[PDB]
RNA sequence: GAGCUACCUAAAAACAAUUUUAUGAAUCAACUCGUCUAUGUGGCAAAAUAGUGAGAAGAUUUUUAGGUAGAGGUGAAAAGCCU
RNA sequence: UCUCCAGGCAUACGCGUAUAACAACUCGGAUAACCAUUGUUAGUUAAUCAGAAUAGGCAAUAAUCACACUAUAAAUCACCUAUAACUUCUCUGUUAACCCAACACCGGAAUGCCUAAAGGAAAGAUCCAAAAAGAUAAAAGGAACUCGGCAAACAAGAACCCCGCCUGUUUACCAAAAACAUCACCUCUAGCAUUACAAGUAUUAGAGGCACUGCCUGCCCAGUGAUCACUUGUUCCUAGGGACUAUGACGGCUAAACGAGGGUCCAACUGU
RNA sequence: AAUUAUAUAACUUAUCUAUUUUAUAGUAUAAGUUUGAAAUUUCGGUUGGGGUGACC
């Protein structure tokens, strides 16, 4: 067994106590009275010092076991930076949900109707992409810390222009950097989610249910996949000092209690600081699931049961170029067991808004091969981003 | 080639080198590089009302100065505390324990203006 | 090339090398100060 | 620390030589202190202890110079102070045992005040004296009061 | 003044920033020549005590999943991140190790030799004589210090009375107790010897500085005449 | 005494255009260097100037702070450097 | 106003009043005018420019327009879990033609942006001598000059020999090379942990030598029978008896390429 | 080259602590033996210069 930390770098052991102390019955003579060190006198032993009052600037916290909220049981907390090793599979097990590929047909059909098409939709989107990457900042190449929020904010301020066609869209408002948390148990393991969800869009009315009761009941045949030998708690924060809290994202009495969509942004400039696609979607499920679960607890109490009215929540995750769309329906609150009615989740993955962007022309031998604009722009991605928005109104 | 004889001050040296000119600190630097001034650490000048003041900067030459007698602890004691003890001694109402009755302070702790160590400036 | 410009002034370098705190670090440096005090020097160090 | 002549002839080169003592670490028990100390000790000291018929006898008998150790001198003060005060801390709850030790070393008993100033260096003795004579200045208020009361009392007399 | 960068007390998979010594001692003097310069490198802490039970876990054989086989600039061989239970660690990778494979760490000692797949740690006693082994250790619970270089392998020559003889790559034969645990197979990057540096500047990348330009027996007194 | 200089650690910075390709490759500035001739010779200069030349994405150059000290240090070894 | 020249404005390190006006005309500027000099008085104004709370838990995935694309040398506090505190503007840097070179030194000095919109003046008046230095032009000839085509040229093309394999490095201030380094190849040493090597483990680390690359090539390889027996050899017991013995320190050289290397030759070119 | 040489390594007898009846272990040391990293000091005279002969 190799012990980490070379001894030369460790703080050295205290010098041996003066031999005059060892002799019983002898009172050592030290430099305590002088109020300064001297090499030829024995080292004084001072009692521990107590100021007699509390100074905030120099406050020191108690050890872990002495904290008021300390609990022997371990609480596993999932937060933003947490990265699941198994990606989606681990997220499915924790939230007791079954995965359906592709968005719900109801959402998809909304944008197939040309009536929902926006005027100059293709041109305006290209301007937003060009504005997002080049025109917004004085600099030459803006960094991802300033154009992944801009692209998502711009599109939402474009999709929100449909209030002219649909006045019902006036019944929603948004927030920024909200706090969502929940506490639930899985197979004797206590799980909590603590993580902000950037901007939350909330409406006055709940979203229409996506799946029928018969489909929900049919999920019982499906069995959650297991991934031995990797444990479900890998990459989760084991916490022994915690409190049980379940916040929807706002407080009680908020006029718009129904959450429409949760948007997730990856604004880290460096690739190691940016989540991979698989990890991003896994983060979306837990964060999206938590908001749904907290409101279920708020409305129907803390009891565990199959919900008569399923709760539907939508999430949109992007790094500024690649978009992942998520629709989740919460069917049950009795997640303690691994067998029973399961939640349903619809995922649309790897939706490319544009393949690449050039902010300076590519010139070879005095020939402009590539223009300064988005490359391989895909309008279909914006339509899917519009379908989720329009859902619940049209 | 550096001048050893000139005083070392903040005007000299690189940007990083800084030091005060003797100005008393009036606040605290918190974390995140934010300054938080403290009102109590800022001196307040107690200025009297000079209305009806009969003293001016200069004195008349005609007025005769007196003999200089630097005040001593014994002189102050005789003027202030001795008469009280002397009268009390005749009345017999004097004891060692109650020296505070005449104004004795056993310890300066608890005084706003501590005589020693002095906690108040000029 | 052309010599004569060995001195490349830096206040951080100067004070670290021949400063007050540097001199007091070692007894051999403190004895440099002690002799200078004996002679009567205006400046004991940098 | 000295010099030697190579091959023990003065016509050869002069070579530096240092002769070192074969130090040993052993455990010794002091009856007067009733404690066991671990000390670096030469074979010479072991013979001296044996010739002194006990570790405690060796420390008390040996003068300051011959002892040649500050640690030993502290032991001398501790043992002397123990005997001088007849401290009951020696073998508590067994008075018979305590009396035996004290009687066995009764010859070395000296006055308590003298025992305290045994083995101390000049600096340690200076520090001890300074602490003994340290006193906060008397308030003049009290001093004047004493003078005033005495004068008034004498006048009334 | 010179404080070794190796001050981290707790194990973590995250790469740790390094400082090179240029050969200089902690006094500032060169104790080994030819060392200096090269690309900045991050240390990836390697666990060589294969059978290490997780916190509050029984000491019984367990398996782990090989997540990825990365390239380590601080070693000849290529490390592989292995994930099992609730912990992640870096281990030396065998020649045929691939991502997604499951390897077995087994302290259990078997009386009868059982065929072992590459990369599964087993006590030397368990291994049948003649199996290629690596990451061998002198004493049980001491981590691996032998045959941990790219392409190296060791042979279990003889198991007698709870003692095992291992033929080290240098052909030195070393005896250890059968309790010692060594994973099967040779280390990865078998073709390390076949590489060609080609250009002097390449060695300067690796940190190997140029060499200096500076360019017997005593006959007995009887033999002086003949020479 | 390592603010010059030899070497190293750490934190940093500079490299246009052209052709090759995918590089201790090519033409050639900034920049680094110092083959040759000439002038100078108490000189502008205790090693410079005018031309002419070598390298210029690399074993590259440069900046800042630190480390190695004379029985020694450093050295792609000239017994070269260390005010 | 005219003529002409072409590194300028900030920042950092540094310097420390050399800044600016007035007044003087001793000193300093290598001479004058004028001041950079002397004396006196002034000066540089920042919440943005610049400089100067505690205990835990846990990070596999570079950069390069980061998408594609590959590669190798493998590459920058945050976010959580709890405790504590609940509304602030003080201090310091800021001038100049400036620093290192005894000097108002044809030298040295990092970064940002720009190349004249910014910054400047080669000639104190004269004069046309020799010698010396620099620039330009040349009838005919074209290296006949010279140690050598040094320098110069309306030329700047071609091939060779020698030496080193190549890029690279060196005697700061007389030698830049054929010397040192260098990849590849070869030899010797070491079986291993908490400060170099090395958080490494024989395909590794140190030390030293040598251009590599196919090809000729050292020796060394018990003898005879034939995997078998004797003769040898080596040991003992005493000339006998047993016992035992189943190609590597060397050359040519690739061979090409490359060279401010050392020698040559032709052609053009020229005041050599 | 002459004189030394607790740099290192080594081993020997002792000291000394464990042990078994003499025994094999080691060693805050001393006395030797063996290597030498080094330190110190030296450059006789006559032969028209030099290597070889020589001579005093
Ligand atoms: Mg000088
Ligand atoms: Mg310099
Ligand atoms: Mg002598
Ligand atoms: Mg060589
Ligand atoms: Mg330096
Ligand atoms: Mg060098
Ligand atoms: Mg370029
Ligand atoms: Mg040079
Ligand atoms: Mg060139
Ligand atoms: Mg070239
Ligand atoms: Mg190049
Ligand atoms: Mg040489
Ligand atoms: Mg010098
Ligand atoms: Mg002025
Ligand atoms: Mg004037
Ligand atoms: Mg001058
Ligand atoms: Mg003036
Ligand atoms: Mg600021
Ligand atoms: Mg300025
Ligand atoms: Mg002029
Ligand atoms: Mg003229
Ligand atoms: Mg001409
Ligand atoms: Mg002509
Ligand atoms: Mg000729
Ligand atoms: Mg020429
Ligand atoms: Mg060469
Ligand atoms: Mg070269
Ligand atoms: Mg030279
Ligand atoms: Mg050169
Ligand atoms: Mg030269
Ligand atoms: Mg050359
Ligand atoms: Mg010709
Ligand atoms: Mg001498």
């Amino acid at each position: 067994a190799y012990e980490w930390g070379v001894r030369s770098t460790r703080k050295p052991e205290p010098r041996p106590l003066d031999r005059v102390y060892e002799i019983p019955g002898l009172e050592p003579i030290t430099y305590e009275g002088k109020k300064h060190f001297v090499p030829w006198l024995a080292r004084p032993i001072f009692p521990p010092w107590e100021r007699g009052w509390n100074d905030p600037r120099f406050h020191r916290a108690a050890p872990i076991h002495e904290q008021t909220l300390y609990k022997e049981e371990p609480c596993y907390i999932f937060h933003q930076r947490c990265r699941l090793l198994e990606g989606m599979k681990q997220a499915l097990w924790l939230t007791k949900t079954k995965l359906i590929e592709g968005l719900p047909k109801k959402v998809l059909s909304l944008v197939d109707d040309p009536a929902n098409h926006i005027e100059n939709q293709e041109q305006r989107v290209l301007d937003i992409i060009s504005h997002a990457r080049l025109w917004h900042s004085t600099e030459d190449i803006p960094k991802r810390e300033t154009y992944c929020p801009l692209i998502v904010d711009s599109l939402i301020q474009l999709c929100k222009s449909q209030i002219l066609k649909h006045p019902s869209l006036a019944r929603r408002t948004s927030a920024q950097n909200c706090t969502l948390a929940t506490t639930w148990n899985r197979e004797s393991l206590l799980l909590q989610v603590r993580g902000t969800s950037s901007t939350i869009l909330s409406a006055k009315d709940p979203l229409p249910v996506i799946a029928s009761r018969e489909e929900v009941e049919a999920t019982r045949s499906h069995v959650l996949e297991t991934f031995y030998p990797i444990s479900p708690t890998i990459d989760l924060q084991e916490c022994h000092v915690y409190e049980v809290k379940d916040d929807t994202g706002f407080q009680e009495g908020y006029p718009y209690p129904h959450p429409h969509t949760l948007y997730f942004l990856e604004k880290a400039n460096l690739r190691p600081q940016r989540f991979l696609p698989e990890q991003l979607r896994a983060k979306m499920l837990l964060f999206a699931f938590a908001n749904a679960l907290a409101q279920a607890r708020l409305l129907y109490g803390n009891t565990a049961k199959v919900l008569e009215q399923p709760i539907v929540v939508q999430s949109v995750g992007t790094d500024g170029r690649v978009f992942q769309f998520l629709v989740l329906q919460l069917n049950t609150t009795d997640l303690a067991s691994s067998e029973g009615v399961k939640n349903l989740v619809w995922t649309d993955s790897d939706q490319l808004l544009y393949r690449h962007f050039w902010c300076r022309p590519v010139i070879k031998k005095k020939v402009v091969v590539e223009p300064v604009g988005p490359v391989d722009f895909q309008p279909e991605t914006f339509r899917k981003f519009l379908a989720l928005y329009l859902h619940g109104v049209v | 080639g550096a001048d050893r004889m000139s005083k070392w001050t903040s005007k000299r040296g690189p940007r990083t080198f800084t030091k005060s000119r003797g100005a008393k600190k009036t606040g605290i630097y918190t974390s995140d590089r934010k300054f938080v001034q403290i009102k109590e650490m800022v001196p307040e000048f107690v200025v009297p009302d000079l209305t009806g003041f009969k003293l001016k900067p200069y004195v008349n030459y005609r007025a005769p100065a007196g003999i200089d007698t630097p005040l001593t602890a014994k002189a102050l004691f005789q003027e202030t505390v001795a008469p009280a003890i002397e009268k009390d001694f005749k009345e017999g109402t004097f004891d060692a324990n109650n020296l505070e009755k005449y104004g004795f302070e056993p310890t300066q702790e608890g005084k706003l203006f501590q005589l020693y160590p002095k906690n108040f400036p000029r | 090339r052309a010599r004569g410009n060995e001195y490349q002034p830096s206040n951080i370098k100067r004070k670290h090398k021949h400063g007050w705190v540097r001199r007091l670090s070692t007894p051999a440096g403190v004895q440099v100060i002690l002799r200078r005090m004996l002679k009567g020097r205006k400046s004991l160090s940098h | 620390l000295g010099y030697r002549y190579a091959n023990n002839d003065k016509l050869s080169k002069r070579v530096k030589k240092v002769w070192k003592p074969q130090l040993f670490t052993r455990e010794l028990y002091s009856e007067i202190l009733d404690k066991k100390f671990t000390v670096t000790v030469t074979m010479r000291t072991l013979d001296l202890i044996d010739e002194a018929y006990g570790f405690d006898f060796y420390i008390l008998k040996t003068p300051k110079e011959d002892l040649g150790s500050k640690f030993g001198m502290d032991l001398k003060r501790g043992m002397l102070l123990r005997l001088a005060r007849q401290d009951p801390h020696l073998h508590p709850e067994n008075p018979e045992r305590r009396a035996a030790i004290y009687d066995k070393y009764r010859s070395f008993v000296i006055p308590e005040a003298e025992a305290e100033w045994v083995g101390l260096t000049l600096e340690e003795a200076l520090e001890k004296q300074r602490l003994l004579e340290e006193k906060d200045p008397v308030p003049l208020f009290k001093v004047y009061v004493e003078e005033l009361v005495q004068r008034l009392q004498e006048q009334v007399l | 003044k010179f404080v070794s960068w190796k001050s981290r007390t707790k194990y973590t998979v995250k790469p740790v920033k390094m400082r090179k010594s240029g050969g200089r001692d902690h006094t500032g003097r060169i104790r080994v020549h030819g060392i200096g310069g090269g690309h900045k490198q991050n240390y990836r802490m390697i666990d060589f005590l294969r059978f290490r039970p997780e916190k509050e876990k029984a000491p019984e054989p367990f398996e782990e999943k090989v997540v990825v086989v990365r390239y380590d600039p601080c070693r000849s061989a290529d490390i592989a991140l292995v994930a099992g239970g609730s912990r992640k660690r870096w281990i030396i990778a065998t020649e045929n190790m691939k991502a997604g494979d499951t390897i077995l760490n087994s302290n259990h000692i078997g009386r009868m030799a059982v065929a072992a797949q590459e990369g599964d740690a087993h006590p030397l006693g368990a291994l049948p004589v003649g199996t290629l082994i690596n990451n061998v250790e002198s004493e049980p619970g001491r981590g691996a210090q032998y045959i941990r270089a790219a392409g190296t392998c060791g042979v279990l020559l003889r198991k007698v009375n709870g003692t095992a003889i291992i033929q080290l790559p240098s052909k030195r034969q070393m005896q250890v107790l059968e309790s010692c645990t060594a994973t099967v197979g040779r280390v990865s990057n078998v073709n390390h010897n076949q590489r060609v540096i080609g250009k002097a500047g390449r060695n300067r990348w690796l940190g190997k500085r140029p060499n200096s330009g500076l360019w017997k027996i005593r006959p007995l007194p009887p033999m002086k005449s003949y020479v």
